[PDB]
């Protein structure tokens, strides 16, 4: 899709010729006030009090479609409901309230507000209210600035210099009129960012501050584009950057100020957006198909508790490299244990556990073949609906060589043991499936010198920053349940709209097979995580690596993901209160894996720089079916 | 009724009022409700005529509103629109059409404030944009672009006799002494940092280094840029003073406009000579006559031109 782009004017004449004039340069929508800019209103003291005539111009003027999805409109700039003379704060309360209720009456889909200076309590608190009156699902876009006027203001009173200390929390303040804001308002999904771009872009770290926010529009400001010698508008290479990170985050482009090329016409601006959006950094596989599922939260796949359809099955089927390295895995298994001398003597019994609808049979086979080596097959699957499909393809292809077993792989009683058993019971947390318990229970049939594909898997955790990803799990609350229970359990989600505080680190391994005596797969593990900005940290994201055989491993841990396996998503752990983070802090995290004969779960809690509450206690709120 | 190619019906918001030398009336008035928001320039060399649209000298429309004018000597007006243009409209031969010399859409914001400075061959102009502009009105074009401020510029008032001093004052609480000359030209003014917003200015006639402002809560105040911190001040209004205009008298009289819709009259110690509730809605300009020192015409978006006798 090309660039959603609209207009800013705070001058409109006649809306149809202004709304065409604007149509006809390519705009898809305009934002513009509804009442007249300058238009101060009395609501208390007499005589301004009953001024006479139309307090503004009729919604007959436009289509209730147009209203709808052409314009934005904006607060009146007079109206300061934090104002420290009282008149004025009642003023603009009654005068806010009558924009907003305008904007609601034309049901206009979005309308601006500004955050312009660090005290906005009673403006926060009237939008708050407005919110409360009606269940309408219009949209507030928050004008603030990366930079605030203040700290961007010319060098040029005497007397009144620009301090050239370096303000590293300073710097960061227009985050906090937001942040401020927003808590004020509870996290409200109709209060989102309009992001105002300058001139002189700040520090990384400030722009950086805004990584995981809702920003649903960015504002250009004619001024901070620079002229090609041609005469075109440009964008310096750091502003092209911005742009760019902005495009992945699909927000709606707002262009503001008046035609600073006066030879060029207005969609000269535009067509430099569009431009810019069509030459991009190439998408991978796991940025085009992982297009749809952004933030979007699902329930981790439990396929030992639950039956798998036949389309979950054919999805994760859907994953070449994932099969090219459990063929590649047995390859290599196989020369390794049969010596060529023995190659038509040696028989090696092969048992995949947990065969679904067969490409890991299909894979094995495919591995016997190019390592010309004689194989045994066993085919053990538990989901009745894809032994089915196993038992069609065991007739009509396999023949014999495939021995198809409808059964759980802890209760199968085996008729020889095993030379390599092969699984395929990993999630995006590795051992949330419970292969560990899986494999622990089919160990009894895999020979003294038995191998497992898979040996080992490794979980890690990320601490991550996501206002949009905290509030999508707050919006998960149902009826007839603990009313914080959608914080007390993993989700899986393509990470979109978010920030990565810390590098990952390994949390919980399992090595199969578990030769240990006394198997326990129960875990505790501390997580200190260095954090170098200032940050909400809102939950955890869960990642995986596996070592198939030797050197053969998956991965979806993004600094050694394996090239697909793009529908592996990461895990989110969240935490029912975010907790403010600043630079140079350590995050620490405690992730605990419990058990008893029916069940596993996971518990958690943040021991620094303060202490959650333990997460999901006795898995109260979330368990895995044994 | 002899309506001389202008429109047949004026705006109802009157925003200026300014007579000229021979004792003419420049009117702005915009349209701030209603299906179109625009303005009109009128010249009235009846005074006492206006604001009948028949009983009219000259009158054009502008595309957009009239924030604020002035004359730019006898012939020329300029104006502060809406549409973030300066535009210049000067008087034809006979003074029956008012015509656009330029418009020069060069703010980013409504432009809220512009005044012509000593000499009258530069102006600069005031914005919501934040910056302030002086201009060359000879070349039609900006000479210098300052963003001195960190919030919209209310108002902009040029040094009687310097052609390069102006005033400044704005929503981020800042009152600017500009001039011009200086590398760094604007200096700050004033200490409290809890002081209500300055919305109004005027430079004093006579002592050029006195200046009046009034505050958004209706105070107005006496400053000497020498005596510096020390100052005098009365609260005349209710609510936001708007406006300030000196008399033309030899020991002047000082004007104040409020949107308590009423008009005070004041002397140099800033005690109550004169009031007015004449008008029912904003007080937007104050015009005192060049003939009859005595008369004071005020317009407000009630739509009514009254002409106040100051007891004097
Ligand atoms: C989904 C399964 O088919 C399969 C595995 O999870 C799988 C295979 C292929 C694909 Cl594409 C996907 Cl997405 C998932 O493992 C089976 N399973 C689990 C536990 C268990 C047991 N204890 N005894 C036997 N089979 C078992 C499940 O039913």
């Amino acid at each position: 899709s090309r660039v959603s782009s609209g207009r800013d004017l705070n001058c409109v004449p006649e809306i149809a010729d202004t709304l065409g004039a604007v149509a006809k340069q390519g705009f898809d929508f305009l934002c513009m006030p509804v009442f007249h800019p300058r238009f101060k209103r009395e609501f208390i003291q007499e005589p301004a009090k009953n001024r006479p005539g139309p307090q503004t111009r009729s919604d007959l003027l436009l289509s209730g479609r147009d209203w709808n999805t052409l314009i934005v409109g904006k607060l009146s700039p007079w109206i300061r409901p934090d104002s420290k003379v009282e008149k004025i704060r009642r003023n603009s309360e009654a005068a806010m309230l009558q924009e907003l209720n305008f904007g609601a009456y034309l049901g206009l889909p979005a309308f601006l507000l500004p955050l312009n200076q660090e005290d906005n309590t009673n403006l926060a608190r009237v939008l708050t209210n407005h919110i409360h009156t009606g269940h309408h699902s219009s949209m507030f876009w928050m004008r603030v600035p990366l930079v605030a006027p203040e700290d961007l203001r010319d060098d040029i009173i005497e007397n009144a210099p620009t301090t050239h200390t370096e303000e590293y929390s300073g710097e960061e303040k227009t985050w906090m009129w937001w942040h401020n804001f927003r808590t004020l308002c509870d996290y409200s999904k109709r209060i989102a960012v309009a992001l105002e771009i300058g001139a002189d872009l700040p520090s990384n770290h400030v722009i950086d501050r805004w990584l995981g926010e809702p920003i649903k529009a960015a504002i250009l400001p004619t001024s901070i584009f620079l002229t090609n010698k041609k005469g075109f508008p440009v964008l310096s290479k750091m502003h092209q950057r911005l742009i760019f990170r902005l495009l992945k985050l699909e927000v709606q482009f707002i262009i503001t100020g008046t035609n600073h090329h006066s030879e060029k016409e207005f969609c000269s601006y535009l067509q430099y957006l569009e431009y810019l959006s069509q030459n991009r950094p190439p998408p991978n596989a796991y940025e085009l198909f992982a297009k749809g599922y952004e933030d979007y939260l699902q329930s981790p796949l439990q396929p030992l508790m639950d039956n798998l359809e036949s389309q979950t099955y054919e999805v994760f089927e859907k994953d070449p490299i994932k099969y090219s390295q459990y063929q590649q895995a047995i390859y290599k298994c196989l020369l390794d244990r049969v010596p060529e001398e023995e190659k038509d003597t040696n028989v090696q019994v092969l048992m995949v556990l947990g065969a679904g609808r067969g490409p890991l049979v299909n894979a094995s086979l495919r591995a016997a073949k190019q390592a010309d080596r004689r194989i045994k097959l066993y085919a053990v699957e538990k989901n009745p609906n894809a032994v089915v499909t196993l038992e069609n393809w065991q007739f009509e292809e396999w023949g014999s060589q495939v021995t198809v077993v409808s059964s759980d792989m802890r209760e199968w009683v085996a008729p020889e043991k095993a030379d390599i058993i092969v699984s395929e019971l990993l999630g995006s947390f590795a051992d949330n499936e419970l292969s560990p318990e899986c494999l622990d229970g089919a160990q009894h049939f895999l020979k003294d010198d038995g191998v497992s594909i898979p040996g080992e898997y490794t979980s890690f955790l990320a601490p991550i920053s996501s206002s949009k990803l905290y509030n999508e799990v707050r919006a998960c609350r149902e009826k007839d349940r603990d009313p914080e229970a959608q914080f007390e359990m993993p989700y899986v989600v393509r990470l979109h709209n978010f920030h990565q505080l810390s590098a990952p680190q390994p949390c919980f391994t399992f090595s199969h097979p578990n030769r240990d005596p006394m198997i326990d797969n129960n875990r505790y593990c501390t997580l200190e995580f260095p954090v170098e900005v200032n940050t909400v940290l809102h939950g955890f994201a869960g990642y995986f690596e596996t070592v198939l055989y030797q050197d053969i491993t998956l991965s979806i841990r993004p600094e050694t993901h394996s090239p697909g396996m793009f529908s592996w998503f990461p895990i989110l752990f969240p935490i029912k209160q975010p907790i403010t983070v600043r630079e140079g802090q350590t995050i620490c995290v405690r992730f605990w894996r419990c058990s008893n004969s029916k069940k596993v779960w996971y518990e958690w809690a943040v021991t620094a720089p303060v202490c959650s509450a333990i997460h999901n206690p006795t898995g109260r709120s979330y368990t895995i079916g044994l | 009724n002899l309506p001389p190619n202008a429109p047949a019906c004026m705006e109802r918001q009157l925003e200026a009022a300014r007579y000229r030398s021979d004792g003419a009336l420049l009117l702005g008035a915009s349209s701030l409700s209603g299906r179109c928001w625009a303005g009109s320039l009128w010249l009235f060399k009846d005074p006492c005529a206006a604001p009948n649209e028949g009983f009219c000298s000259a009158g054009v429309q502008t595309e957009a509103g009239v924030a604020d004018l002035t004359w730019v000597g006898e012939r020329g007006i300029l104006v502060a629109s809406d549409s973030g243009a300066v535009e210049l409209w000067e008087l034809d031969e006979n003074e029956t059409l008012i015509v656009s010399k330029f418009c020069k859409y060069e703010h980013d914001d409504i432009v809220s404030t512009v005044s012509v400075l000593s000499s009258g061959t530069q102006a600069v102009s005031g914005s919501k944009d934040i910056c302030i502009k002086v201009w060359d009105l000879a070349q039609q074009v900006v000479l210098s672009s300052y963003r001195a401020h960190a919030a919209q510029v209310t108002c902009v008032a040029a040094s009687p006799h310097k052609d390069s001093v102006f005033l400044s004052c704005s929503e981020d609480n800042r009152i600017l002494l500009w001039d011009t000359r200086c590398p760094k030209p604007a200096s700050q003014i004033g200490c409290s940092a809890p002081g209500y917003l300055p919305t109004s200015l005027a430079w004093h006639p006579q002592q050029s280094e006195v200046f009046v402002f009034g505050d958004e809560n209706g105070t107005v105040s006496l400053v000497d840029t020498k005596s510096t911190s020390c100052v005098l001040s009365s609260a005349v209004h209710s609510q936001c003073v708007t406006g300030l205009v000196f008399s033309p008298h030899s020991v002047p009289f000082l004007a104040s406009l409020s949107e308590d819709c009423s008009l005070a009259v004041l002397d140099s110690s800033l005690s109550e000579l004169f009031r007015s509730q004449a008008h029912r809605d904003f007080v937007r300009d104050a015009t005192w006559s060049p003939l009859n020192h005595s008369l004071l015409t005020t317009v407000g978006w009630d739509h009514q031109v009254v002409h106040h006798v100051v007891p004097t």
